[PDB]
């Protein structure tokens, strides 16, 4: 318990030097205020272009010509700007569909990861995912998946059953791991030798079915017990 | 503008010619995408690869082998 | 099968529309910054396809190699291991899905750029998904590959759908000759009928179609007097050539933002159908899921993902 | 329910926990051995 809080303490102080040590980590939402404020800085510059009329400016056109002449002109103007208004509303509305379909996928990791215990694999960061925590962002949010990643991890032989008077043994919740010398359960996820017999072993079939089978002595701690009343 | 155009120094790609850029026939990973498998990065001089995919670890395996981890860490990933 | 990336593209909007006259094509800076636009639109869609293609295939940060001697035996995987012999490096199934996929053309103002990853590259980046998968189980996706007989990975995957270790142990000889016969059997399920990878046809013939689209819009005059800008350069005088010359423009340039507004549309498309192959990547092959339906009818045991002409393929 | 030995199982030492709590945990063995001495 102390070398895991000693841990998750050490982890999350390294989040504010991994955030504050490049610009390029908040690349994300930048860029989802910095396409929006491009298009609408364009739609601004497309206000004072000619479009093919003799001026871009509204008073020189009143100006310079007369109304049933000038008509023309006006229309040239109305169509062009109204053909780059039209074309900011159409990629405004795919923007907005992209950011409907990134906002659905955050809801969703909310309600997952923040909520509870998600066993999707990768959808929670790298490893297996514990709690996660949620942080404000100006146009987002921020996450942080709290992963257990295992390390440091050795090899030993294993087997699928262990022979025991001709009798096959399976692990209840576990595999059959051995130094060398002598075989133990441990759960599939951490190495943690114990003895066999005493709950986590489940009885089935006979040694001859199984394809790779080794013996080992199956010992059962009710039977010492039961010699203590010989 | 055209004084980078000497052709003692031109690489051809798979996707366009290079001009000023060293080639190198060993692997990096991807630091500026170029194209067709082909990345450039910084050594003195630019250097253009081709591109490689990780370290190769060849996981030893066999019928009766099996590897548990004895110790966890803890990790936490943004998003 | 899911499509993953489409062709990448890049118009030139003065030499597509002007065909580089000079005269011409000073004019349709008056028009404003329309060319910039969607220069910008179609790499930012490239982009998205490169990206595309680097999240689904690049989900690991190691290589792994399958052990040279095959000491699984009870299930046969050289129907889906990279096959040495041939010049490719795609496994049968690949090569198979290859050779299905058939008809992007260069042309005026027209171009194609190639991905950043290499077939032979999204090949080798789905052997090394794998055999990840065959020698280190799930755990390779989680952290360091750790090693795990195959029979040993089996009966984990198993036990994780409600049925003890007891059936596959005492079965092992009956699920391997059903692995065998069902990896045979779906390749030549897939192979039988050409329209099963229509899934990526349809999205390459309808790019095809949509670059054709595009292309044969330059004969259509837009109600001018021809087709060629050369004709009313040098036979009209410049006062009326100029309206017939702004009416061109405007025509080719509505049609070259209909195609960009399309093109965007299908790349918003396409980006959903690649987070969706993705997703279902990282569950299935990298682990175990319990969502039904999700990976394929039945409870769910492994996947194998294969890549794809533009796309990839899994093997439930 | 009552804490017995075949509902809860053990390992380790009782100092490395923190937070441990003394209590009795009750045997099925013992009585159902007692009755045939
Ligand atoms: C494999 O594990 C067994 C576990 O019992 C080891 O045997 C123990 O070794 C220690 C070493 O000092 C002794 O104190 C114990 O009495 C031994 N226990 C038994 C039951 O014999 C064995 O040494 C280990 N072998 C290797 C190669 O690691
Ligand atoms: C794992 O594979 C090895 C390699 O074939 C097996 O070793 C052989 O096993 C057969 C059958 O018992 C023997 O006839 C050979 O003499 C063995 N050769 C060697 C070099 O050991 C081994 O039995 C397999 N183990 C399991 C559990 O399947
Ligand atoms: C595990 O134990 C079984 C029996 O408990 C062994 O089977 C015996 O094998 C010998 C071979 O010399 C035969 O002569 C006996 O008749 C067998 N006994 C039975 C009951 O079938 C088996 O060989 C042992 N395996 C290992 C690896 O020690
Ligand atoms: C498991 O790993 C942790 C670190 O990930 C080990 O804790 C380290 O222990 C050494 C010596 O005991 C200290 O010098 C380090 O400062 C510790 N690290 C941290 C982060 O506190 C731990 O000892 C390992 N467990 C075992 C059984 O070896
Ligand atoms: C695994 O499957 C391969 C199929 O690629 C088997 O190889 C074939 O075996 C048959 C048996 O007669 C031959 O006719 C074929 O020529 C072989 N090659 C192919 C491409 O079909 C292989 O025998 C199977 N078993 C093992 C252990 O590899
Ligand atoms: C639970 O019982 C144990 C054993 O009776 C207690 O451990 C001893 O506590 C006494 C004080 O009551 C100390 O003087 C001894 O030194 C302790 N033994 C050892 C080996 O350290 C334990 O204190 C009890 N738990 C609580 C909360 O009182
Ligand atoms: C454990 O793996 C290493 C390679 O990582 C190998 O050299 C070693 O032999 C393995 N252990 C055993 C007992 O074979
Ligand atoms: C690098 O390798 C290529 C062939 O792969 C070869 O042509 C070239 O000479 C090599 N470069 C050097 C400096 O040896
Ligand atoms: C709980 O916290 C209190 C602080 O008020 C402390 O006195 C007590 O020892 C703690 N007990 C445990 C089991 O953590």
């Amino acid at each position: 318990q102390k070398l895991i809080a000693n841990q998750f303490n050490s982890a999350i102080g390294k989040i504010q030097d991994s955030l504050s040590s490049t610009p390029s980590a908040l690349g994300k939402l930048q860029d989802v205020v910095n396409q929006n404020a491009q298009a609408l800085n364009t739609l601004v510059k497309q206000l004072s272009s000619n479009f093919g009329a003799i001026s871009s400016v509204l008073n020189d056109i009143l100006s310079r010509l007369d109304p049933p002449e000038a008509e023309v002109q006006i229309d040239r103007l109305i169509t062009g700007r109204l053909q780059s208004l039209q074309t900011y509303v159409t990629q405004q509305l795919i923007r907005a569909a992209e950011i409907r379909a990134s906002a659905n996928l955050a809801a969703t990791k909310m309600s997952e990861c923040v909520l509870g215990q998600s066993k999707r694999v990768d959808f929670c960061g790298k490893g297996y995912h514990l709690m996660s925590f949620p942080q404000s962002a100006p146009h987002g949010v921020v996450f942080l998946h709290v992963t257990y990643v295992p390390a440091q991890e050795k090899n030993f032989t294993t087997a699928p059953a262990i022979c025991h008077d001709g009798k096959a043994h399976f692990p209840r919740e576990g595999v059959f791991v051995s130094n060398g010398t002598h075989w133990f359960v441990t759960q599939r996820n951490f190495y943690e030798p114990q003895i066999i017999t005493t709950d986590n072993t489940f009885v089935s079939g006979n040694c001859d079915v199984v394809i790779g089978i080794v013996n080992n002595t199956v010992y059962d701690p009710l039977q010492p017990e039961l010699d203590s009343f010989k | 503008w055209r004084v980078y155009s000497t052709g003692s120094n031109v690489f051809q790609t798979r996707a366009g010619c290079l001009i000023g850029a060293e080639h190198v026939n060993n692997s990096y990973e991807c630091d500026i995408p170029i194209g067709a498998g082909i990345c450039a990065s910084y050594q003195q001089s630019i250097i253009a690869y081709t591109m490689s995919l990780g370290a190769e670890n060849s996981v030893a395996y066999s019928n009766n082998s099996i590897a548990i981890p004895t110790n966890f860490t803890i990790s936490v990933t943004t998003e | 099968i899911l499509p993953v990336s489409m062709t990448k593209t890049s118009v030139d909007c003065t030499m597509y529309i002007c065909g580089d006259s000079t005269e011409c094509s000073n004019l349709l800076l008056q028009y404003g910054s329309f060319c910039t636009q969607l220069n910008r639109a179609l790499t930012g869609i490239a982009v998205e396809q490169d990206k595309n293609t680097q999240e689904v295939f690049a989900q690991v940060k190691q290589i792994y190699k399958t052990p040279p001697i095959k000491d699984f035996g009870g299930f046969n995987f050289s129907q889906i291991l990279p096959d040495p012999s041939k010049p490719s490096k795609r496994s049968p199934i690949e090569d198979l899905l290859f050779n299905k996929v058939t008809l992007a053309q260069k042309f005026n103002g027209l171009t194609v750029l190639p991905p950043l990853l290499t077939d032979e590259m999204i090949a080798q980046y789905t052997s090394a998904l794998l055999a990840g998968t065959i020698t280190s189980g799930w755990t390779f996706g989680a952290g360091p590959a750790l090693q795990i007989p195959f029979p040993m990975q089996m009966a984990y995957r198993f036990n994780g759908i409600g049925v003890t270790q007891n059936v596959l142990y005492e079965n092992q000889k009956l699920i391997a000759n059903q692995f065998n016969s069902a990896i045979g059997k779906i390749q030549d399920s897939l192979s039988s009928t050409p329209s099963a990878l229509g899934k990526l046809q349809d999205v390459v013939n309808q790019n095809a179609q949509a670059l054709n689209t595009l292309v044969k819009q330059l004969s259509s005059n837009f109600g001018a007097i021809s087709s060629v800008l050369n004709d009313i350069l040098s036979r009209l005088d410049p006062p009326e050539a100029e309206v017939q010359i702004d009416r061109l423009i405007t025509g080719r340039l509505q049609s070259l933002q209909t195609y960009v507004t399309q093109q965007l549309i299908r790349a918003a498309e396409i980006r959903a159908s690649a987070n969706l192959a993705a997703t279902k990547m990282s569950e299935c092959v990298l682990g175990q899921s319990k969502r039904v339906d999700f990976c394929g009818k039945g409870y769910h045991l492994m996947s194998f993902p294969q890549s794809a002409p533009h796309g990839v393929v899994f093997l439930h």
